[PDB]
């Protein structure tokens, strides 16, 4: 029952901790995605650059 | 993270959901593939297949109501509800038709807590599956009524109670001594007195021992007996050295067995909420997180809506609205070339009539008007007929015929292929933060301006047809005022209390009853705060009591049998906690919390409580009210003794509590001490006062008025401690449902025991036998526990109970101090659990042959 | 010593079946973790390609 109990605690701290890493994943996706579509308007923004 | 998350948990949701939707369509098809002969499905298969329905629709709830807890989607959060209701009435309707069939054993048990433990381990779940906490989305939704409420309800309690903190249960101690100053003075001396007096005869016993001790050693050195001294100390260092040597390995065994027991898997490691890093801690934040992310979607797509709107109606409102006139003047010009100018409409309503009829809907319509008044016309030949009693196959097909979609079914089904067919096939990945689409807004949005169109150009083409009408100067048919309204004095079932209370608005009356103590800010609490355990072995308690029974019936000696049967079925399993919990949550927060539920359930707002002091009413009653954000007003005898003193003043509080509860919505009522008022009236004289017993006439005339209406979120609640001084037939005859709460068991005594110790922040020992305690403590109620619990814990042995670890006297002491209820109680409040339930009612029924007969009865007319 | 031997028999066969629950749980979310650090690296791929 010991063995149980602390093998079940353990996994949900497992679980805890992909949970924190998937988030983490997600922040880093959406950041990346605002980068993406920033440098993709300011690629158009250069195609008023040269027409300056 | 979150949202991701949701929509699979969603997804699983209604993957279930289609799962019971297909299982259940799976009786009726294969019904109608075998319809020509009858179905001998014994209760047991009927029984299996609406647990599991019940089981698979408890993990929808779940995982629909944490979806809605933090579903951000706003449109996907309406949807999300209006499912979450209508699920939440089917499961009620799930668990009433199993209550139904609970024929287990060849009987007839109506109960209200069904076992669901075998299907249980058989489906390899665990009790707690079965969990239904309350949804905690009762208060957000339609928040601004009751946080108004509330708000009033502390300003009249700063206005007279001058406290805002929620009154917790005080429960007197009856450990009180009615002695002076100069007694307990006296008493402290004799205690100090003797202590002072053992010690100093002690210190005289200890000076003799080594007066004794020293003549002794004189006698021996008399002798010229040499004792070497050099090698005592060698001696002294050696043992000690052993000693602590084996206290090293000891000490490093125990460090390698604590290391096993956390590496390994022995101990827990608990995560101290305090902590900044408690994982918790980081869920609650992203909770909050997510639930503010709900309400600015809810704001901004509200606002969002209401542009859309205005930019709608301005742009695309004159337009159409000009050419729906121009249809309207058509309509008007036919219907004067109709009657020639001669006849002209009054109301351009008639415009839809005429434009009703669609020519599919006609179709449907047409069919469906003649078969309906097709069974009209039969009801005027055959009048002479008699009037023969029912037959009781034809009820028994009635009452069996296994019920097909019921409407709510249809609700929840659509619903899920309207949302898989929207937004299943809606792409997200541009909208990353699952706000609402203006498609959406528009295509929801289109049915208010066109009202809003229809409504304006109604009232303008009826001025046009005034003046058109006017213009042939045709005579306004004069329009046959309809019967004026006769504000019949219908009799009204008058209540007490009416004379005190008329003219005044409800605030007043609320600023009395805050005033008069009756309405009390309750400690909040939460349903899953009644620590329960399932009925895992209640189904073989069954068993058994069945056995036992028909061992009984075998028995030969008529007085034995005759005893026997006049104690109560203690082999009857009682109502599990949990079965409980499951039948509060659902007779309480979806009716009180959920309108839809309401209308969609039975329609019942009285229930009557019965158990020991402090069992746990209390408890339910303040997580009821908390959930819920409901007002509770208690009209038990002892929370009003010393305030009312005469009829009339009962009378009115009791019309301005119904008053508040039924404008006060929601509104709940609790009453303890019942007994007093519906007690037996043979009984010895009561110490209590008999003002109380008054009240149920009042009462009486209110239920038998239906004086709160049924869809009304608004509930009665009577709870007692002694349900044997109430008149049972009343109790049968006069509230919606009963609950009796059971001593706590082994198990849920034992858990409810280390719930308690963990809450005092006290360690747990691990060579501690929590079931030796449970069984010392068999017999009282959860009141009790709490209380022995509160006494031998204090501020200074709190504190110092890292010095001495739980002991088991500890225990002892307060557990004889604390009311202690007897094996004849336990029996009584089982016996009448199960007359007033109706129980022993089936109990008679199985029983009573059907050979007798209904012969003469004429001749005895002297 | 029965009672307790029937008891903590049956909470060791809940917690036994509560762990095999987490340890499902927690290989869903490490295969989920897997398809998103997957898709991470198709959106850096894309987010490449976008810029040439």
């Amino acid at each position: 029952r010991d063995m149980v109990e602390n093998f079940y605690h353990n996994t949900l701290k497992e679980i805890s901790e992909v949970k924190t890493k998937i988030s983490n994943k997600e922040t880093e996706a959406e950041e990346k995605e605002s980068k993406h579509r920033i440098d993709v308007k300011v690629f158009l923004q250069k195609v008023k650059h040269l027409e300056y | 993270m979150s949202n991701m998350m949701y929509n699979m948990k969603w997804q699983e949701a209604i993957n279930d959901l289609m799962e019971q939707v297909t299982l259940e369509y799976l009786p009726l098809e294969q019904n109608e593939q075998q319809l020509g002969m009858k179905y001998k499905r014994d209760s047991s298969e009927w029984f299996h297949f609406w647990a599991t329905l019940y089981i698979k629709y408890i993990d929808i709830y779940k995982k629909l109501e944490d979806c809605y807890d933090q579903l951000v989607h706003p449109q996907k959060r309406v949807l999300l509800k209006e499912m979450l209701e209508n699920v939440i009435v089917r499961l009620c309707e799930t668990k009433s038709q199993v209550v139904k069939y609970n024929t287990q054993y060849d009987a007839t048990y109506k109960s209200d807590y069904p076992n669901l433990d075998e299907l249980v381990m058989d489906l390899k779940l665990t009790p707690d599956c079965l969990d239904i906490p309350i949804p905690r989305y009762f208060r957000e939704e339609d928040k601004k009524r009751l946080d108004e409420r509330n708000q009033i309800l502390d300003a009249l309690l700063l206005e007279y109670t001058d406290t805002k903190e929620p009154q917790e249960e005080q429960y007197e101690d009856q450990n009180t001594l009615q002695a002076d100053m100069d007694t307990a003075i006296r008493i402290i001396q004799r205690y100090e007195r003797g202590r002072q007096g053992i010690e100093r005869a002690n210190l005289a016993k200890i000076l003799k021992k080594e007066e004794e001790k020293k003549l002794e050693r004189q006698k021996k050195l008399a002798e010229g007996t040499e004792i070497g001294e050099e090698t005592e100390k060698d001696d002294a260092a050696l043992v000690i050295k052993k000693y602590w040597r084996g206290y090293k390995s000891r000490k490093l065994v125990q460090d390698i067995r604590e290391e096993e027991l956390l590496f390994l898997g022995m101990k827990k490691v608990v995560e101290d909420p305090t902590l900044p890093e408690s994982q918790y801690k980081q869920a609650q934040n992203k909770r909050q997180k997510m639930k503010y992310i709900q309400e600015e979607h809810e704001q901004e797509f509200n606002d969002e809506i209401e542009n859309l709107k205005r930019l709608v109606k301005g742009n695309e409102g004159p337009d159409i609205l000009d050419k729906m006139r121009a249809e309207r003047r058509e309509w008007i010009m036919r219907e004067l070339e109709k009657n020639e100018f001669k006849e002209a409409p009054q109301d351009p309503s008639e415009f839809y009539n005429q434009q009703v009829m669609d020519p599919e809907q006609q179709a449907a319509e047409a069919a469906k008007a003649a078969e309906e008044a097709k069974k009209k016309g039969a009801a005027k030949k055959d009048d002479k007929k008699k009037k023969g009693k029912p037959s009781e196959l034809d009820e028994f097909l009635e009452n069996n015929k296994p019920t097909g979609p019921s409407p709510i079914v249809l609700k929840l089904q659509e619903q899920i292929e309207k949302h898989s067919g929207e937004w299943s096939k809606r792409d997200e990945t541009n909208n990353f933060e699952q706000k609402h689409e203006t498609e959406l807004a528009k295509m929801l949005i289109k049915p208010v301006v066109e009202e809003q169109i229809k409504q304006q150009v109604d009232e303008m083409i009826a001025e046009e047809l005034d003046i058109v009408r006017l213009r042939y100067d045709i005579k306004k048919k004069k329009q046959k005022k309809p019967p004026r309204p006769r504000n019949k004095g219908k009799n009204k079932k008058k209540f007490p209390g009416d004379s005190s209370n008329k003219g005044r608005d409800p605030k007043d009356i609320l600023a009395g009853l805050v005033e008069k103590r009756v309405a009390k800010k309750l400690i909040p609490a939460s349903l899953m705060d009644l620590k329960g355990e399932q009925n895992v072995l209640g189904k073989i308690q069954e068993i058994q009591a069945d056995e036992n029974l028909k061992k009984t019936e075998a028995l030969t000696d008529a007085k034995l049998k005759k005893a026997q049967l006049e104690e109560p079925s203690t082999k009857m399993p009682d109502p599990s906690i949990a079965q409980i919990r499951q039948i509060i949550a659902e007779y309480i927060a979806f009716p009180l919390g959920s309108k839809y539920a309401k209308e969609k359930l039975d329609k019942m707002n009285y229930f009557f409580f019965m158990g020991p002091r402090g069992s746990g009413k209390t408890l339910a009653v303040r997580a009821l009210a908390h959930e819920c954000n409901a007002i509770v007003l208690d009209i038990s005898p002892s929370n009003i003794d010393g305030q009312y003193t005469d009829k009339k003043q009962i009378d009115g509080m009791i019309n301005s509590a119904f008053k508040v509860a039924k404008e006060f919505q929601p509104a709940i009522i609790y009453c303890e001490d019942f007994e007093y008022i519906f007690g037996q009236a043979k009984k010895k004289k009561s110490q209590v006062n008999p003002l109380f017993a008054k009240m149920k006439k009042p009462l009486m005339d209110f239920k038998k008025g239906k004086f709160f209406e049924p869809e009304d979120r608004v509930v009665f609640i009577g709870s007692t401690n002694r349900p044997w001084d109430c008149s049972q037939k009343e109790i049968k005859s006069f509230f919606d449902k009963k609950i009796y709460f059971p001593f706590p068991n082994y198990g849920t005594r034992m858990l409810l025991f280390k719930t308690f110790l963990e809450q005092k922040k006290v360690p747990l020992p691990d060579n501690f036998p929590i079931n030796t305690i449970a069984h010392i403590t068999e017999g009282w109620s959860a009141g009790s526990f709490k209380m022995a619990i509160d006494r031998v814990f204090t501020e200074r042995r709190l504190q110092k109970i890292n010095e001495e670890q739980i002991k088991l006297s500890e225990f002892i002491g307060p557990l004889s101090n604390v009311p202690f209820t007897s094996k004849e109680e336990f029996k009584e409040f089982k016996k009448f659990n199960q007359v007033v339930t109706g129980l022993q009612a089936n109990y008679e029924a199985k029983k009573a042959p059907a050979d007798d007969q209904k012969g003469d009865k004429n001749k005895k007319k002297k | 010593e029965k009672k307790l031997l029937a008891f903590y028999q049956q909470e060791r066969q809940k917690i036994n079946y509560n762990w095999i629950i987490a340890k499902k749980e927690l290989e869903d979310k490490k295969s989920e973790l897997i398809n998103k650090e997957r898709e991470i690296q198709d959106l850096q791929e894309n987010h490449f390609m976008t810029l040439n």
